[PDB]
């Protein structure tokens, strides 16, 4: 069979929370921040 | 587009030891090499003679540079 609803439950929120903290991986426009060389 | 944060170490305090380790080699290394040139172009090395008669020489004046007599 499949997974229970508890793994099912724990899953979607662990992939909820990848999805986000890999979002937040990309880089702004003005990164990154050269010095005057 | 898509360009992502690529995780690494610290690598600030690697290229600052080896900053400051060329530094302080070449702050000698620099005026040792210039000095030696200028020993050589304008000293110059000794040339070879018989010694004259009754005469005798000191102990560093059996070698050829300048400054290995020195």
């Amino acid at each position: 069979s499949g997974y229970t609803p508890d793994e099912k439950l724990r899953l979607q929120q662990l992939r909820e929370l990848r999805r986000r903290w890999l979002k937040d991986q990309e880089l702004s426009p003005r990164e990154p921040v050269l010095p005057p060389r | 587009g898509k360009r992502l944060f690529i995780i690494k170490p610290s690598g600030f305090y690697d290229k600052r030891f080896l900053k400051l380790l060329r530094f302080y080699i070449l702050l000698t290394g620099i005026p040792v090499v210039i000095g030696i040139t200028l020993i050589n172009v304008f000293i110059g090395e000794a040339e070879l003679a018989e010694i004259p008669e009754g005469y005798v020489p000191e102990h560093w004046e059996y070698f050829k540079h300048p400054i290995s007599r020195w």
